[PDB]
């Protein structure tokens, strides 16, 4: 739909196409690699500029007015003034305002840079779509985030994103759902889901479970194995998976004799003493397909020292 | 890091004195300049091979090892 | 102690050696106990108020940031180690 | 040695200076 | 396949493109590449 304006290069006197050619980077030549004929020379190279991501921010070219060696703050006030009241800059600023809250809020709960590469990312490519109206902000900035981090293999639960921003679960799910669509419409348009992607993925949590209790990696690669084992019941297949990974985390904690009570368990994780001894009793009835063969095996960990009702 | 094979400048075979040297500091109660001349170090290049050298191999050997067997 | 947390969310102690390995910072973290305080009073108009403690006081370890930590210090792994325990930690004494 | 009230000679002070870096070491300002 | 050893317990591993790099004995996340097992020729001078 458009000129060509392009550039093969081919060797005149082999006429062998396509060409065998060679990047001669310290000669800075480009030569046929039949005949040796140089095709082109003096090439170059592949500060004075600057990179900018075109997948965050797209085209948008745009400098600031700060102080020099010298300068009056007379200048600087109405400039920055005449700045601001701009009409084509506005539009791409509230998605610009949106990625600077997103960065406050995904670095005020330590989450590494790819997961708020990721959510700028999906909050750029669902924004401005007529399904995203009615919603409130903080639902999609949460939304974006919950995404961003499943990308990661980082992936948090429902709780703890609810945790710093504050929007009913209701509202998250529709609006989470909602986006999975627009993820979805526009990867068939032109990828965004593996296996993670799946909602469960349980095993993701075990690692951040453990490490909040404090208990040391062996018990932790145990309970690995018994919530992975764990799916095979199918009165716990389907419960919660955070009611699988922490019920799974007290019977390898009673497994090992941390002095952990249960009390505390649930207090730190937010989940009721009752479920957890309510699930362990299903829990218990399967104890000889839960745990390691290799560990009871090596003589670590005993059948008999997990306590019977 | 280890007691040099040859000497620097005349090549004479110093690598197979090292322990000799140590032993007899330690059990004869001999000091350095003897125990140099004992070992048969007439010449001022062989006796500083010997002499100046440092047995950093006793410090790396403290690490324990990257990949055992 | 000086820790550092990764991408999932688990937290470990950090020592010198794998800091320098893996690129990471060696720092360990900051919490401050926080009170806060709530007071109000009856503001009758033309007068100066007295504010009375309305039995809203709330007092927890808030994180404020990580202080990198200066090695063989108090806060460092390495003053209470030995020459042996040095070298378990592959460091030169 | 002899007397515990004897002058001390040029030789002693390297002793002292051996016990000054014992207690400091060369990075003392750093670390202090 | 490709033959791994843990940098904190001298644990030999075997991992893939699709596993974490992780020890799964001790748990360190530093792993040294294995010693290439061909014969490598050098001179003595
Ligand atoms: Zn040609
Ligand atoms: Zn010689
Ligand atoms: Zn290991």
């Amino acid at each position: 739909r458009g000129p060509n304006l392009n550039i093969v290069l081919t060797c005149p006197e082999c006429k062998v196409y396509p060409p065998k050619i060679v990047e001669r980077f310290s000669e800075g030549d480009v030569v046929c690699a039949l005949c040796g004929l140089v095709l082109s020379d003096k090439l170059v190279d592949t500060r004075v500029g600057e990179a900018s991501n075109p997948l965050l921010d797209g085209n948008n070219l745009s400098t600031r007015i700060g102080k020099g060696e010298t300068t009056d703050m007379r200048f600087t006030k109405e400039l920055n003034k005449a700045q601001g009241k701009n009409v084509m800059d506005k539009k791409d600023n509230e998605v610009q305002a949106a990625f600077a809250k997103i960065t406050m809020l995904c670095d005020a709960a330590e989450l590494p840079k790819i997961v708020k590469d990721c959510a700028k990312e999906a909050y750029k490519l669902c924004h401005d779509e007529k399904t995203l109206k009615g919603k409130s902000m903080e639902s999609i900035m949460a939304a974006s985030i919950l995404i961003g981090c499943r990308r990661a293999e980082v992936a948090r639960t429902f709780k703890e994103i609810q945790s710093l921003i504050h929007v009913k679960t209701k509202e998250f799910g529709k609006t989470l759902n909602i986006m999975k669509n627009i993820l979805r419409g526009k990867s068939e348009d032109g990828k965004i889901d593996t296996d993670n992607m799946s909602g469960a993925q349980n095993l993701t949590y075990i690692p951040r479970f453990c490490s909040h209790l404090g208990l040391p990696m062996q018990v932790t690669t145990s309970a690995e194995y018994t919530a992975k084992k764990c799916k095979e019941i199918k009165e716990i297949a389907g419960k919660s998976p955070i009611t699988i990974a922490v019920v799974s985390i007290y019977l390898n904690i009673l497994l090992f004799q941390i002095p952990i009570t249960a009390a505390k368990v649930g207090q730190t994780l937010q989940v009721t003493e009752g479920t957890i001894k309510s699930g362990y009793k299903i829990l218990y009835e399967h104890r000889d397909k839960l745990v390691d063969p290799q560990l009871i095996a090596n003589g670590v960990v005993s059948l008999d020292n997990l306590p019977g009702v | 890091m280890i007691v040099p094979v040859r000497c620097f400048s005349c090549g004479k075979v110093v690598g197979d004195k090292w322990e000799s040297y140590l032993n007899l500091l330690q059990e004869d109660e001999l000091d350095e300049g003897t125990a140099l001349s004992r070992l048969g170090l007439k010449r001022y290049c062989c006796r500083r091979m010997i002499l100046t050298h440092v047995d950093l191999i006793e410090k790396f050997l403290r690490y324990n090892p990257l990949e055992k067997r | 102690k000086p820790m550092v947390n990764e991408s999932d969310g688990v937290t470990h102690a950090l020592y010198p050696q794998e800091a320098r390995l893996r690129n990471l910072t060696y720092s360990s973290g900051l919490f401050v106990d926080v009170k806060k305080r709530t007071y109000e009073a009856i503001d009758v108009p033309g007068r100066e108020l007295k504010y009375e403690l309305i039995a809203e006081e709330s007092e927890g370890k808030v994180f404020i940031g990580r202080l990198p930590i200066m090695l063989r210090s108090k806060n460092c792994y390495l003053s209470e180690a030995t020459e042996s325990d040095l070298y378990k930690l592959k460091e030169c004494p | 040695f002899e007397d515990e009230s004897a002058p001390i000679t040029a030789e002693d002070s390297w002793a002292v200076i051996s016990a000054f870096f014992r207690e400091k070491g060369l990075v003392s300002q750093q670390l202090d | 396949t490709l033959k791994y050893i843990c940098a904190e317990c001298s644990s030999k591993l075997s991992l893939s493109r699709t596993d974490a790099v992780r020890c799964k004995d001790c748990g360190h996340r530093i792993l040294l590449k294995a010693r290439t097992k061909r014969l490598v020729q050098f001179e003595a001078r």
